[PDB]
């Protein structure tokens, strides 16, 4: 009666979502997730939503030699 | 001293005095005048199940309160400890 | 020149040949497996199936009806995983030294070098920040030396992968100079 | 040891660590046996870092000598907490004076 | 600070018990006539003008109640033991924010806090149960326990995927985050789950079916225990409105009001500075509105503390109590389900969906650069 | 110092049972809870979160050690009818 | 061998990335270099040694 | 003393010793912590170099920095002091109008937006300064500048304007 | 039509959380200086508190002035304990 | 961002308490016990972990 | 001239006594106690499930919410209640269980000096830091303090990237430890 999965592969499908709906769509959804993963973002990539840069979340001390001030001295207080 | 300290007193009165009431007012008369079973497996797997799904969705909080840094990086390492349990 | 070719401490191994990445991406160890890679790839992941009839055949299970179609069908899994990480294993020890790869360091000679004209960052450009980054390149370092036990895979556009990348700068500059005399020339 | 603190920042007794891992490394190898008696030094600090004896020590004398030279020397004035509280306070001058005795 | 701290914890502490437990006794009126004009009858209406007494008169009763239960072998159990059952009860309001940080301990683990708080309810069903003597009925408080443990990983389960959207585990932070929408609307299946397992969770009916059996078996020798205690019931009241106000925090607004002032200024153009306030509107015309006398005042008591903090719990108090109409509704419209039914609920339903949404939710707020920051900000 | 007694009072429930092969399950944990305690004192002194890690850790493979720990004593107390030991 | 070779030389490269105070971290290229002319070394050997026997 | 947070602290250990003379003087911001937030930005615009030397010369010398680095931090409390001081010279009731209303704000910058435009517009007239806050994304408007704050507690009325500095 | 009575209790509740709420605003913001009250602080925002306290005496206290008033150098507070760290 | 542009001047602050200090606690100590005890056998500055005290508080 | 160092109470951002710790470590000492002397399993688990909650109290008194919230819902949460489920319906004669506990005195008394005497030395001086009184000190930072994380958001920046190794054995653990004690107690089918 209820089919098998490894014979009739899009007939145990259709029994599934209709006998065994929750535990169905609970590989439906999980496979969702992976899928989302592979498709949005290069979608997002084609129509220019660019990723936002990182915050802050250390001081951003900038490269290279110190700069070599002048101002602001002893003399000034 | 803390508000939370102040809190637990309050409601600790409040359940002393309902004792009070009950034991001041209610009456009380003094008088306060063997077999086996086999017990079912099922309330065992009850509390096993619930002990390590309990411990592994624990697990998890932590994730949802670095997920910024954690980013994708991070995403797959969960994503490969919610796949196993 | 970045004035730092060798910018984080990485752990020297005893190899017989030349280290071309300590931490390849995936799809270099791909682009760079030679032909014999597939062969004995698909060698081993057909042995696990044809193993498990072969013993059915010599030793009977006496199993029900449909039991060696599963057994056939998680044979099969192992052998197409198996396969797969044998296949993989293959050329990146190449990378790692292990494996003889002149051919592959002419080819990581030439890409990277080509990288380094076209202004591209030698490795790619990675999402993940500097910090995770590093995390990435920790675990992935020599990583398919545990594959027996444990499966890990390169996907990350880090910048650490072991060796002095002063050549590929100075291999570029060597060649920058060559072209543009020819172009002087006529 | 490991570089990471409670508050997401790294550990305090991680600068002394790194300290005492570039020593061994960059003086100790096969060729030299005594090379790693640098390290020395540099791991006591380490472990001062983590325990605080040597500093837990030094303050439990120091603080032995003023307990008891402030014992016997005359008091004048001492100030109370109401007046410490009123210090660098923007409309209490005359506190101020009285605590720094200016 | 202007005061002292103990008057000030004292005050905060007063404001939040004697309006929750005053509350706590309206719920189980509020209970018998909600479920009375759907029953085409009428609550009480008798103790008190409009039965609004009922509840005190059944709590003086009880309070004064012989009480016969054993006393032998065990005085502390007997006694000490329901006590704590109403403190780990009431112990869970002390995070609720009536408004932006106002709360009796503003905690940034406030969420980890009642899921500590809820795992003690367990004690409190398993323990009652064991004085009663009957084999039946005491599994039946072992099956009860079983359902509880159940449900209460559906709501923290549950509970995980607001902070994923959220980032923190702070009330305030949660309430705050819905200012852009409510959880409700793009979490709806997470939203039910957890309305489903909140009743599972609390015992009550149509999953009440365990503890229910226990009147059924217990013969002509024995009798229970939750007699004359009025613990077990302001437990039980105090843990269903507890457990709508956290409903409330985290899908509805929480203390969030839709506010109007927003839709004013975008219909209003004509800024008069003469106090007409003139609307571009099409129903619109020149308002009277009297400067001296309206705008003034209006526009002081609206910025007031006392105001805004009663709309913001007046939102709060609207939406708990919508909430506690959707349990005592429930109890009212199905029959019971058998234990091993909504075992299987929780266990090959519930929380199979649950799991496939913890992959999928992390996966889309990744794949739209939606993670948000978890240092302190809102 | 606490540490320390509270696993002397596991230690010391080895020393005083003779027949409860409960309190030698339930000694284990509190073992348990004296050397997850102790890492945890330990890391609030030197600012590390790796003790805290480390603790939780402990704290999962601890309950698994009583699901595994409370399955077997199941499977024996089915052909026994006793957790007893005669002596 | 009384001497012990890092099986990790990469634990320099820790540390969190976050809320680090000026001069936290210590001035690391001493170690850099040493690590950097044990690279080159080996791989100056093993170029000695399959360039050498190769002909 | 120890960076760690602490739990059951109940005194407070003040030492009236002063700096010693050696060490040239500065005199301190007076600031409260509203007035610094609400000229943070304009403080950033004009200091940076000398808050980025100060924050260098510390990472040079590691272990030592809180000596050896005291001649920079006194010029940043010299370039802080002359941005408070310009601001009360120009936007004194612009500049009090936003930092109190950050004060009743949970201090949050994005629940005062009318008050800091308003703000940004006097200094930017009168010192020339701006706002910017750095790698901001692209593809929309500045979340300092925008007409809508959707986590605002109360709304921004409509013909309150963000400061574009031109227009 | 409408049983306004057993809807009675409902308006109850809503009453006692708007009193809750309207109440409990009003004391912080008298605790607080009559100024609204501090929500989500951090380690950052209690130390800018403390410096606060340091210039005007109070927690939530605010001085726009450049330079700070003499004293100031030597109010900075070190805390002290007997027993965790 | 708003933090970053506030964050040198006021460790600047901090730094210049901690040299107060720490030069005041070393002269505290020389005439106290007639020498300095080195806790470190780095010039490092160690931020204190403990601090010589009063025997008593302020009267209040 | 007057005393140079200055100790006053703080009046508003005090803290905790330290008090609560030496009555938090009373009890739970105490209540350690009787669970290897009480003669009942049910009572022992009892006073186990007292225990753990002062020991995890003791802990969010000195700052660890995270791990002693994580106590709370695991051991009281969860273990105690397996315990009890399976306390409250195997047969215990609680007579059986009983041994003559007098015997057992002198080598109580012997290896409480032996394992006190040698594990304490050990120890490290921080745990044991606890008549002139050393202090304990702290100050504020600033570039520390930019964006602190909850120790939770700590533990979750490195659990699932830089150690997550540990998380991949965890989670091997607990998946054995499931169908380990479902194959050895149901019956199939
Ligand atoms: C995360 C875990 C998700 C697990 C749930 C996946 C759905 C499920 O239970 O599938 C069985 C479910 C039950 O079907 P059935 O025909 O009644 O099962 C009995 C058969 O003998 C079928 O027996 P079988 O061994 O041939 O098939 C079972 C197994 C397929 O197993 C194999 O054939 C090899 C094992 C693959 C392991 C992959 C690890 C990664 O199916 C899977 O779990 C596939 C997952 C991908 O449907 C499938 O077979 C779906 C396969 C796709
Ligand atoms: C213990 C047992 C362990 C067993 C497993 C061993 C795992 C070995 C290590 C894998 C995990 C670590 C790598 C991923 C972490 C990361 O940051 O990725 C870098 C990657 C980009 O980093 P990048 O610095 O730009 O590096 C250059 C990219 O290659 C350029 O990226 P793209 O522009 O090519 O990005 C597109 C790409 C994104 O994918 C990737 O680039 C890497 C993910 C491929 C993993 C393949 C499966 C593992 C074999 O998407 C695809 O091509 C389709 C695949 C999407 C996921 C499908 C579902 C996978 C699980 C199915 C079951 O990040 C992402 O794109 C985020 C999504 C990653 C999700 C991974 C989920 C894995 C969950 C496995 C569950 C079992
Ligand atoms: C605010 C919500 C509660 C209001 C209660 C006001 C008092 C009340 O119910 O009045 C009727 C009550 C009496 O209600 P009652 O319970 O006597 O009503 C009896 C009605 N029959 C005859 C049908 C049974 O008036 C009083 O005597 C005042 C008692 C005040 C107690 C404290 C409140
Ligand atoms: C890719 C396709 C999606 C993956 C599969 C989605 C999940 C669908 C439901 C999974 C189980 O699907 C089905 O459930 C029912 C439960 O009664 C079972 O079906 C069968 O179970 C046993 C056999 O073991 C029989 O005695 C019974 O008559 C029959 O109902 C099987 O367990 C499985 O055939
Ligand atoms: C925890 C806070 C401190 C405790 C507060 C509560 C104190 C309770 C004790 C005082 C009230 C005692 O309450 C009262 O007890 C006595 C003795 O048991 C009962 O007395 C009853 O039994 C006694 C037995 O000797 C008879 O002689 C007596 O005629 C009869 O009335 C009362 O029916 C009961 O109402
Ligand atoms: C009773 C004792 C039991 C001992 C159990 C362990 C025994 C281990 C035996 C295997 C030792 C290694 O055996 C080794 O296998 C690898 C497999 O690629 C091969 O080694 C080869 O590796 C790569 C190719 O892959 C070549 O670049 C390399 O030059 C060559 O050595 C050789 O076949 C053999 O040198
Ligand atoms: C104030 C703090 C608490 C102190 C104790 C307060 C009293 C607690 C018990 C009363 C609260 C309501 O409790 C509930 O009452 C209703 C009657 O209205 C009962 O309902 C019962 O009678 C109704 C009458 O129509 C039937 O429809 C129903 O089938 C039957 O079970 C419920 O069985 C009981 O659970
Ligand atoms: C997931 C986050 C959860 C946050 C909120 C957590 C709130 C936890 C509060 C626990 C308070 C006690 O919890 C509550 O106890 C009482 C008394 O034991 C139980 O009530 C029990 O006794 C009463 C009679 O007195 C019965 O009508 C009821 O059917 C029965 O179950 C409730 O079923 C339980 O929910």
């Amino acid at each position: 009666t209820t089919p098998r999965f490894w014979s009739t592969p899009l007939k145990y499908c259709r029994w599934a979502a209709r006998e065994r709906p929750a535990l169905f769509f609970s590989v439906v959804i999980g496979a969702l997730g992976p899928v989302t993963l592979a498709t949005v973002p290069p979608l997002r990539r084609l129509i220019g939503d660019v990723d936002a840069a990182p915050i802050p979340l250390t001081y951003p001390i900038p490269p290279g030699p110190r700069k070599q001030l002048k101002g602001y001295d002893d003399d000034t207080e | 001293m803390s508000a939370m300290s102040i809190y637990i007193i309050f409601v600790s009165i409040i359940a002393i005095l309902f004792l009070a009431i009950d034991l001041i007012f209610a009456p009380h008369n003094p008088y306060k005048e063997q077999s086996r079973s086999p017990f079912n497996i099922s309330f065992f797997i009850y509390g096993l199940v619930f002990l390590l799904l309990d411990l592994e969705i624990l697990l998890l909080y932590p994730f949802a309160v670095s997920e910024y840094v954690n980013s994708a990086y991070g995403l797959a390492a969960a994503l490969i400890f919610i796949g196993i349990i | 020149t970045p004035t730092q070719t060798y910018q984080f401490p990485s752990k020297t191994v005893k190899t017989d040949y030349p280290l071309i990445d300590n931490d390849p991406h995936f799809t270099r160890v791909i682009r760079y497996a030679r032909p014999s890679d597939y062969a004995h790839g698909l060698a081993a992941a057909a042995a696990g199936p044809a193993a498990l009839w072969l013993m059915e055949r010599i030793s009977p299970s006496q199993v029900g009806r449909g039991g060696f179609a599963k057994a056939m069908r998680l044979a099969g899994f192992i052998g197409l995983a198996g396969g797969f990480l044998y296949f993989y294993q293959r050329s990146i020890l190449r990378f790692y030294g292990m494996s003889e790869n002149a051919r592959e360091v002419e080819m990581d000679m030439r890409e990277m070098t080509d990288r380094v004209k076209a202004g591209l960052p030698l490795y790619g450009e990675s999402r993940l920040s500097p910090a995770m980054q590093g995390v990435a390149a920790r675990q992935s370092r020599y990583s398919a030396l545990f594959f027996g036990v444990m499966p890990w895979f390169n996907f990350v556009n880090h910048n650490q992968h072991g060796v002095d990348t002063a050549k590929y700068y100075q291999q570029a500059e060597r060649e920058l100079e060559a072209e543009r005399l020819a172009r002087e020339q006529a | 040891a490991s570089g990471y603190g409670l508050n997401g920042g790294p550990s305090r007794c991680f600068p002394f660590w790194q300290e005492l891992l570039a020593c061994y490394v960059t003086n100790s190898s096969e060729d030299n046996p005594d090379g790693k008696n640098k390290c020395i030094p540099v791991m006591e600090d380490y472990y001062e870092c983590l325990h605080h004896r040597k500093e837990a020590a030094r303050v439990r004398a120091l603080q032995a000598a003023y307990r008891e030279a402030e014992a016997k020397k005359l008091q004048e004035n001492p100030p109370t907490a109401g007046q410490i509280r009123n210090l660098g306070l923007l409309n209490k001058e005359e506190d101020t004076k009285k605590v720094h005795c200016a | 600070m202007s005061y002292s701290q103990t008057i000030n914890s004292l005050v905060e502490v007063v404001l939040v018990l004697v309006p929750s437990l005053v509350g706590i006794a309206y719920v189980t009126v509020g209970e018998r006539k909600t479920m009375g004009s759907m029953q085409r009858r009428l609550g009480p209406n008798a103790v008190g003008i409009y039965g609004l007494l009922q509840a005190f008169a059944d709590a003086l009763k009880l309070l004064l109640k012989e009480y016969v239960g054993p006393t032998q072998a065990n005085l502390v159990l007997f006694f000490l033991g329901p006590v704590i059952t109403l403190i780990f009860s009431l112990l869970g309001y002390a995070v609720i924010p009536y408004g932006p940080g106002l709360a009796v301990n503003d905690l940034s683990t406030g969420i980890l806090y009642m899921l500590a708080v809820s795992s003690l309810a367990t004690y409190g069903i398993l323990l009652a149960g064991w004085s009663a003597n009957s084999k039946y009925a005491f599994l039946g408080s072992l099956r009860s326990t079983a359902q509880l443990i159940s449900y209460e990983l559906v709501l923290s389960s549950s509970i995980l995927l607001v902070i994923m959207l959220s980032g923190s585990l702070s009330l305030t932070v949660i309430v705050e985050s819905q200012r852009a929408i409510w959880y409700i609307l793009p979490l709806l299946p997470v939203f039910i789950i957890f309305f489903i397992g909140s009743v599972a969770e609390t015992n009550r009916a149509p999953f009440d079916l365990a503890e229910a059996e226990s009147e059924l078996v217990s013969g002509f020798m024995t009798e229970h225990a939750a007699v004359i205690f009025v613990f077990f019931f302001l437990a039980e009241y105090g843990s269903i409105v507890l457990m709508c106000i956290l409903t409330s925090i985290l899908f509805l607004g929480g203390y969030l009001l839709i506010s109007l002032l927003d839709i004013i200024y975008n219909n209003l153009l004509s800024w008069i500075v003469i106090g007409k306030y003139i609307i571009f509107i099409f129903p619109f015309w020149g308002p009277v509105f009297i400067d001296l006398g309206l705008y003034e005042i209006i526009s002081y008591l609206y910025n007031a503390p006392t105001v805004e903090g009663s709309f913001y719990g007046l939102s709060l108090g609207v939406k708990t109590s919508i909430l506690i109409f959707v349990f005592i509704w429930t109890r009212a419209s199905f029959p019971r389900i058998r234990f091993d039914q909504l075992m299987s609920f929780c266990w090959t339903v519930l929380l199979p969906i649950l799991f496939a949404l913890i992959v999928l939710v992390p996966c889309i707020l990744y794949s739209f650069n939606i993670f948000p920051v978890n240092i302190s900000l809102l | 110092n606490i540490t320390l007694i509270l696993f002397l009072i596991g230690i010391l429930g080895f020393v005083l049972n003779r027949k409860n092969i409960i309190l030698m399950l339930i000694s284990i944990e509190i073992m348990l809870l004296s050397i997850t305690f102790l890492i945890l004192l330990s890391s609030l002194n030197m600012d590390d979160i790796i003790g805290q890690t480390y603790a939780i850790y402990i704290i999962v493979v601890a309950g698994a050690e009583s699901a595994i720990g409370l399955g077997i004593l199941v499977a024996f107390y089915r052909l026994r009818g006793s957790i007893a030991i005669e002596y | 061998s009384r001497h012990i070779e890092l099986k990790y030389p990469e634990v320099f490269s820790h540390g969190s990335p976050f809320n680090v105070p000026a001069g936290f971290y210590p001035n690391l290229d001493h170690v850099i270099e040493h690590y950097r002319k044990q690279h080159l070394e080996e791989e100056e050997r093993k170029a000695k040694k399959l360039a050498a026997a190769a002909a | 003393m120890a960076t760690r947070k602490p739990a059951f602290n109940q005194h407070v250990l003040l030492d009236t010793t002063p700096l010693p003379d050696s060490i040239p003087k500065v005199k301190e911001i007076g600031a409260s912590s509203a007035p610094l937030l609400s000229a943070s930005f304009f403080i950033g615009a004009r200091c940076k170099d000398y808050n980025d030397d100060y924050m260098q010369c510390k990472n040079e010398n590691p272990g030592r920095g809180e000596f050896e680095c005291l001649k920079e931090g006194r010029r940043v409390t010299r370039c802080a002091r002359s941005v408070l001081k310009d601001i009360n010279t120009h936007c004194l009731e612009q500049f009090r109008a936003h930092w109190q209303c950050l004060d009743n704000n949970n201090q949050q910058l994005w629940q005062c937006r009318p008050a800091e435009w308003k703000l940004n517009k006097c200094v930017y007239e009168n010192l020339k300064l701006e706002k910017v806050i750095p790698d901001q994304p692209k593809n929309s408007t500045p979340v300092h500048l925008r007409q809508r704050q959707i986590f605002a507690h109360h709304a921004i009325p409509p013909w309150e304007r963000p400061f574009i500095p031109g227009q | 039509p409408v049983p306004f009575e057993t809807l009675i209790p409902y308006g109850i509740i809503i009453a006692m959380f708007g009193v809750t709420g309207a109440g409990m605003a009003k004391v912080r913001h008298m605790f607080n200086g009559d100024k609204r009250h501090r929500w989500s602080v951090d380690q950052w925002d209690k130390q800018q508190m403390e410096r606060d306290r340091r210039l005007t005496g109070h927690l939530r206290g605010q001085t726009d002035n450049p330079i700070a008033p003499p004293g100031f150098e030597f109010n900075n507070p070190w805390k002290v304990x007997x027993x965790x760290x | 961002w708003a933090r970053i542009h506030l964050i040198p001047l006021l460790q600047a602050e901090e730094d210049r308490d901690h040299v107060r200090r720490y030069l005041a606690d070393q002269a505290r100590e020389k005439g106290l016990l007639g020498e300095n005890i080195k806790v470190y056998n780095s010039d490092r500055y160690v931020r204190p972990t403990f601090a010589v005290t009063p025997s008593k508080p302020a009267q209040e | 001239s007057q005393i140079s160092l200055l100790l006053l109470k703080e009046i508003y951002t005090n803290g905790s006594t330290h008090i609560m710790l030496d009555i938090l470590s009373v009890l739970a000492v105490i209540s350690g106690i009787c669970v290897i002397i009480s003669k009942n399993p049910i009572v022992s688990v009892l006073h186990l499930i007292g225990l753990f909650a002062y020991v995890s109290f003791y802990l969010i008194l000195i700052g660890l919410n995270f791990v002693g919230l994580s106590y709370l819902i695991v051991y009281i949460g969860a273990v105690s209640i397996l315990f009890l489920f399976i306390l409250m319906l195997i047969n215990i004669r609680t007579s059986e269980l009983q041994s003559n506990t007098s015997n057992s005195i002198p080598l109580t008394i012997l290896v409480g000096i032996i394992i006190s005497s040698f594990l304490f030395k050990m120890l490290p001086y921080g745990v044991i830091i606890s008549k002139n009184d050393l202090f304990f000190i702290t100050s504020k930072i600033w570039d520390g303090a930019l964006a602190e994380n909850n120790h939770i958001s700590s533990i979750g920046n490195i659990m699932y990237t830089n150690y997550n190794v540990w998380l991949i054995l965890a989670s091997f653990i607990l998946l054995l430890a499931m169908v380990g004690a479902i194959v050895i107690t149901i019956k199939p089918r």
